[PDB]
Parts: C-alpha cells; sequence; structure tokens
RNA sequence: AGCGCCGUGGCGCAGUGGAAGCGCGCAGGGCUCAUAACCCUGAUGUCCUCGGAUCGAAACCGAGCGGCGCUACCA
C-alpha cells in the first residue's frame, strides 16, 4: 500500500543513504577508492568516441540513466557542441552465488551506498567499487577540438562502431589515433548495433574489426556488443571497465590546477536577483585537491588589445564560492573529475562558449601565459577522416611558413601561425593565449578540405613567456 | 521534396522545395516562390517573370504581399519543367552545377552568372528577356 | 583476444530470438 | 503584319549572332 | 524558465466598448444568340476556454489554453 516514492525513499535510508563528506580529514591517507570519496565523487573519466549518427550519449544514457541535454533547438537532433556529462555508479554484488556476469550493476547519481538487489531471488547489497564521470565527445567533423580536449581530459576510452554499415569508419579512427596521441592506451570497442543482425554478419565485422586494429598503437582491446535501445550487456561493459581500466597516477603530491573546458553562468530567470548565485566553470583538476573557499585565477582570463594592436592578458583571480560533483555540495575536490566550480566571476564570463580550453591556477602557483612556443611535433602519414572512394588516402603534405594552424594544446582552441618548419621541431605564434604548465600534449590540426583534419601530435619545448599584468 | 533539379538524381546536394499553383477565380497563386528564390540566391520576380517569359500569358506580380499570380492551366509538372528551365539556364553554374548562383553587373552592364563553390562569373544568356527583366530591378537594391 | 565477445554475442542473439520470435 | 517589326527582329537576331561569335572567337 | 504578439467564413487585413467584418474565395441569378468582364443575391462561422466590470462583452480587464517574435541554455 506504499507509493512508489515512499518505497525509493526507504530502500534509500536502508542503504545507508549519501553521506555528508567530512570538513577536514587526513588527506594523506585517502584513496581515490576510499568510501568517503567514491560515493560523492568520479574518480575515472570515461569518454565515448563514434561515427555521427551512431548514438554514443544513447549508450551513456542506458548505462547511467542521466540525459546529456542535448540543447539549442538545432542542437536538439544534430551535434551539440558542448560535452555530455553524466554520472554513472558501479555497484557490484557480494553475494558470490549468483553468476559473475550479472553481478556488476550501473546506476545513477541518485543511488544509495547499498541498494537491494534486483535479480529476482537474491537477498544481497549492492557495494559501490567506484563512481565514475562520462564525457560524450562530438562525433562530427567541423567540431574537433572539442573532441580533443575531451580526449585530454578522458581517462578511459569507450569505441562504438555500428555493423550494418560499411567496415571502414574514418571518423572512429580518427577518434582512436587522437586517443592515441594524448597518451591513452585504455579503448574498450563497443558493437553498437547487434540486434539487427545475421550470425554471420557480427562475424565478419568482428573480423574486420579485429583485422583494422593490428598497426595501431592499441593492440589487447576488448570488444563487447551491447545494444543502446535494448538496454542490455550493460553489466559486462562495467565489469570490462573495472578489470582493464585501473587508476592512473593521481595522488595528492602535485600541485593544484584546473582545466576548465564548459561554463555555465547561474542566473535563474523570473525570480528577483536579490536571491541570486554566482557563475559555475566546468573543468577538470587533472591533478589538485581543492576544497571550499581557497583563492584562484584564469591565467589567460581578460583577452584585450591596446591600440597599439598588442595583447594584453588580465588573469581572472577569483574566490571559490562552491565546487560541484556528483551530486552533492561537496567540501573537497578529487582529481580525476570534472567538477563544476562555482566562483564569484561574472555573469557574462560564463555566458557562451568562453571558457572553453583555459588554464585556471590556484592561490600559491605561477602559470605562464605564452606568445611564442617552440614545439616538437611528429606527424602520420595518411589523413584520417577523407573517405576516399579507391584511390590512396591524401598524404599529408609538410608544414610551410606562415600557415594558420589549430594548435590544441591540452583543451585550449589556439589558431597559431606558423614562423618555422624544421625537421622535428616547428615555431607557433598564437593571436590567441595559451599557457604551459608541464608537458601538456598537444595536437595539430589543419585546413586542407574546407573542415579541420588531424595531422600530428606536438610536445612544448621552448617559448617566449608574457608576464602577466597585476 | 525536390532535390533541386529535375533530371538529376543525387542524395547530396543543395535543396529546392517544388513550387505548387491554386486557383483564383482564372489565375493560379503560386505559394513557394519566396523559399525557392532563397534557395537560389534570386529574388522571387526572375522566378515569377521567366515563368511567363517560357509561357507567354499575363502574369501577376507583388513582392510585398505574397499573391503570386501566373494566368494559365498549368499543371504541376508544367510549371515546375519551366523553373526547371529557370535553375539550369539561370540558377546552377557551369563546372560543378551549383544551385547558389547570384546574378551580378560589373562595370559593364553584362549581367553574369556568378557562383560561390567554383566561382568563376559564368557567361550569361543576355539573349533572353529575363536578362532584360533582371538589368530592370538591380538585385538586391531595386526591389 | 576477442574470444570473450562472441560469448556475449550468443548470449544477445538467445535474448533476441527469446523476446521476439517474430523477427 | 508590320514588316517594321519582322525586319528590326531580324536585325536583333543578327546582332545575337554577332555577339554570341564575339564571345566565341 | 519570463516578457512582447495572435486567436476567422476556405485565405490577407481590421474595428474591437451597439454584438459577425470587407476584398478575394464559392452556390445562384442577372447581361449577351454565346463566353468572359461586369452586375448583383445568397452559405459556411462557437475573435481562443472561463469569469469580473457593463443595459449588454467577440470587445475593457482578469485566472488560463493553444501557437508565435527575444532573452538563452541560464547550478
Ligand atoms: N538501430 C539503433 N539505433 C540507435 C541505437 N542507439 C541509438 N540509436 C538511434 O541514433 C539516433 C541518434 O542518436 P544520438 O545519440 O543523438 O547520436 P549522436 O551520437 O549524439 C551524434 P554524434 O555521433 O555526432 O555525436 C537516435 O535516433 C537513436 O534511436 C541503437 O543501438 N540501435
Ligand atoms: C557539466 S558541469 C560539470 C559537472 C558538475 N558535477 C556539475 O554538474
Ligand atoms: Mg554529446
Ligand atoms: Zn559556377
Amino acid at each position: 500500500g506504499e507509493t512508489e516514492e515512499e518505497k525509493r525513499k526507504r530502500e534509500f535510508e536502508e542503504g545507508g543513504g549519501l553521506p555528508e563528506q567530512p570538513l577536514n580529514p587526513d588527506f594523506s591517507k585517502l584513496n581515490p577508492l576510499s568510501a568517503e570519496i567514491i560515493n560523492r565523487q568520479a574518480t575515472i573519466n570515461i569518454g565515448t568516441i563514434g561515427h555521427v549518427a551512431h548514438g554514443k550519449s544513447t549508450v551513456v544514457r542506458a548505462i547511467s540513466g542521466v540525459q546529456t541535454v542535448r540543447f539549442k533547438d538545432e542542437l536538439e537532433r544534430n551535434i551539440t557542441i558542448k560535452l555530455g556529462y553524466a554520472n554513472a555508479k558501479i555497484y557490484k554484488c557480494q553475494e558470490p552465488t549468483c553468476p559473475e556476469p550479472d553481478c556488476y550493476r550501473s546506476f545513477k547519481s541518485d543511488k544509495e551506498i547499498s541498494p537491494k538487489c534486483q535479480r529476482p531471488g537474491c537477498p544481497g547489497r549492492y557495494k559501490l567499487v567506484r563512481h565514475v564521470s562520462f564525457v560524450d565527445c562530438p562525433g562530427h567533423d567541423i567540431l574537433m577540438s572539442t573532441m580533443l580536449s575531451g580526449a585530454a581530459v578522458m581517462d578511459a576510452a569507450l569505441l562504438l562502431i555500428a555493423g550494418n554499415e560499411s567496415c571502414p569508419q574514418p571518423q572512429t579512427s580518427e577518434h582512436l589515433a587522437a586517443i592515441e596521441i594524448m597518451k591513452l592506451k585504455h579503448v574498450i570497442i563497443l558493437q553498437n548495433k547487434v540486434d539487427l543482425m545475421r550470425e554471420e554478419s557480427a562475424l565478419e565485422h568482428q573480423k574486420s574489426i579485429l583485422k583494422f586494429i593490428r598497426g595501431t598503437i592499441a593492440d589487447g582491446a576488448p570488444i563487447v556488443p551491447i545494444s543502446a535501445q535494448l538496454k542490455y550487456n550493460i553489466d559486462a561493459v562495467n565489469e570490462f571497465i573495472v578489470k582493464t581500466i585501473p587508476v592512473p597516477p593521481r595522488d595528492f603530491m602535485i600541485s593544484p590546477r584546473l582545466i576548465v573546458i564548459r561554463s555555465f553562468d547561474v542566473n535563474k530567470p523570473g525570480a528577483e536577483i536579490e536571491d541570486l548565485k554566482g557563475g559555475v566553470a566546468g573543468g577538470s583538476i587533472l591533478n589538485g585537491v581543492f576544497k571550499l573557499g581557497d583563492e584562484i585565477e584564469i591565467r589567460p582570463g581578460i583577452v584585450t588589445k591596446d591600440d597599439k594592436g598588442k595583447i594584453q592578458c588580465k588573469p581572472i583571480f577569483s574566490n571559490i564560492v562552491s565546487l560541484f560533483a556528483e551530486q552533492n555540495d561537496l567540501k573537497f575536490a578529487v582529481p580525476g573529475g570534472l567538477i563544476g566550480v562555482g566562483t564569484k566571476v561574472d555573469p557574462t564570463l560564463c555566458r557562451a562558449d568562453r571558457l572553453v580550453g583555459q588554464v585556471v591556477g590556484a592561490k600559491g602557483h605561477l602559470p605562464n601565459i605564452y606568445t611564442d612556443i617552440e614545439i616538437n611535433y611528429f606527424l602520420l602519414r595518411r589523413l584520417l577522416g577523407v573517405k576516399t572512394d579507391g584511390q590512396k588516402q591524401a598524404k599529408v603534405r609538410k608544414l610551410e611558413p606562415n600557415e594558420v594552424l589549430m594548435v590544441n594544446i591540452g583543451s585550449t582552441a589556439t589558431g597559431a601561425r606558423v614562423v618555422a618548419v624544421k625537421a622535428d621541431m616547428a615555431r607557433l605564434q598564437l593571436t590567441s593565449p595559451a599557457c604551459t604548465e608541464i608537458n601538456e600534449k598537444i595536437a595539430l590540426s589543419r585546413r586542407i578540405e574546407k573542415h579541420w583534419r588531424l595531422i600530428g601530435w606536438a610536445t612544448i619545448k621552448k617559448g617566449t613567456t608574457l608576464e602577466p599584468i597585476a | 521534396i525536390n532535390i533541386c533539379r529535375d533530371n538529376h538524381d543525387p542524395f547530396y546536394r543543395y535543396k529546392m522545395p517544388p513550387i505548387q499553383a491554386k486557383v483564383e477565380g482564372i489565375k493560379t497563386a503560386v505559394l513557394n516562390v519566396a523559399d525557392i528564390s532563397h534557395a537560389l540566391n534570386r529574388p522571387a520576380p526572375y522566378i515569377v517573370k521567366y515563368f511567363g517569359f517560357e509561357l507567354g500569358a499575363q502574369t501577376s506580380i507583388s513582392v510585398d504581399k505574397d499573391r503570386y499570380l501566373v494566368n494559365g492551366v498549368h499543371e504541376p509538372a508544367k510549371l515546375q519543367d519551366v523553373l526547371d528551365g529557370f535553375i539550369n539556364k539561370f540558377v546552377l553554374c557551369g563546372s560543378c552545377k551549383n544551385p547558389e548562383t547570384e546574378i551580378i553587373i560589373t562595370k559593364d552592364n553584362d549581367l553574369v552568372r556568378d557562383c560561390k563553390a567554383c566561382g568563376k562569373r559564368t557567361p550569361m544568356d543576355l539573349r533572353h528577356k529575363l536578362s532584360s527583366f533582371i538589368l530592370k530591378n538591380p538585385p538586391d537594391s531595386v526591389s | 583476444v576477442g574470444l570473450p565477445y562472441s560469448e556475449l554475442l550468443s548470449r544477445f542473439f538467445n535474448i533476441l530470438r527469446t523476446n521476439n520470435p517474430e523477427l | 503584319m508590320r514588316a517594321k517589326w519582322r525586319k528590326k527582329r531580324t536585325r536583333r537576331l543578327k546582332r545575337k549572332r554577332r555577339k554570341v561569335r564575339a564571345r566565341s572567337k
């Protein structure tokens, strides 16, 4: 005689709920798998890659259950520009009597510590092995900088391929090669379309996929047939994620930083502004233990041009009002997870795609903006993403002086001009600010066929720093 | 919806919507002239007056209020084919046959097809009545 | 090695024939 | 008929064929 | 999520404080030996759903519905 809502509240209470994070715990002892961290933040970032019009977000909603907005009326159907964020909790069940493959269970961010076992007849409770975040990268030919930024923030990969379509999909190859560029060898291949398939056709496509991945960097990548609409083979992907992907080294010794990819103004309309909030920047902490009430500055920040034409950068200092992660407001942030840093920053500053690929540093560190940067570049033999109708995939030409090139350092989408080209190094001038922290893997893309085309990889070697104006 | 041509069957190319006709007493009002006009970068009067030129009957044109009346009994096929003559003679360029070419006047009054992809100045058939029609009303500036 | 791929594949086909006999 | 207009039409057709020559040569 | 616009007889505009408006539609009649032009006469409707104001509200207002033009993806 109980409502579903009263029920859910009951088994949420019986599951231990969602405990509040402590104000000040012992950080020298915390691991990304402490029960304190896993319940209220994601420690592993997983990205999704695939061909256009494939349904990457559909697999994400099958796994977690949180939608990816898909906004802007026009972009409600075709393609979205920003990333796709959803939170999944990997619940294993402690009873070994039930079969291992259906033990694993992925649930939304709102799930409890120990909710009951949905399998009929099993009295076990789920234990949360890890909370993970999901980034749905774009899948189109024009949007490339956001994809590469997502790959840079990615820690694990999920490749999606459809079966009955043509076997050599070049968008998938471009995604995998870009993931290879930014030091990611943890990829799980996913066969999206298996229901409308024959027994021999699936085997032939599997053979084709296995033949495809022989000469690339990634060798031992698993392949899983999942159904995005039928909502099955969900536990298999979760157990594969648990097994093959370990934790990249990210501890508390490394200095704190932030890399903002998305911005979120907080200006709830219609109500009086006497009750208002700040402005949220969606950024990832690849290194750093950030807490509530800390000083931070956006390194490239305010971009201005004087009467002489010189580019001036005013780093945007700001006091962190709040940090948003997982579901509840959290006191201290765990590196290895997208976080909304909600600060006293201006409402307009976070309005549009403005804080897309910028570098932010806490008070107590000085990242350097650079105006001219020396890069060490390497490049492939043929472009990926060009469907040649039976003729020798376009072979890439060597770079030329005075060429506009889209250079993605980390997450920043900058247009560099070539000053010098050499055998294995090059010199780039940035009309848009970029900053150099430590190593910061880079990707290079050219204008060859109308739209952007990835060519190779690069690393920052030298540069001409610009001292910020106080 | 048409693929912007008649004897041309691609799956990828620039789009045009078909035009139709409703009855007035008799003269047919054509609903879909402004949209095709914008899809060909060519004002609606060129569409209507070209249709008339290949037709040979009294016509009425009013761009401010959407009542484009062309007099005669013309089944859908006949006017869509006359508009096909329009697009082939006027809209599409030479090399790639681009369904967006503008009509431009240089310092000489050489009314010319100008493209964007190939971008050539296709030698225009000034030996047509629509050439004089277009030269009478400079594009987007006298309409 | 993609042997643990075809087992899930046959599992999916078996559920396909279980749930949708008309297909 | 009006041989005025027939003669003028012949002159115009000759003009058009001459200009087609002019472009073609 | 909020503000400015609208609510047809088959379509475009209009007065919205005396209650269905014209052009264009159409059925029919008039004219012509004949057709059109014209001349005329007629038929469709819940100015959106429900209230306040008023002798009376499609109408002045409102306690909302359906759809549009901007802010802009607004924790
Ligand atoms: N047959 C089939 N269709 C699917 C499956 N999953 C999703 N789709 C369909 O794909 C279509 C588009 O899904 P969507 O997620 O928006 O594509 P997208 O991946 O975001 C576009 P991009 O690849 O550029 O990022 C949907 O209509 C959905 O029904 C599937 O598993 N099988
Ligand atoms: Mg997305
Ligand atoms: Zn052309």
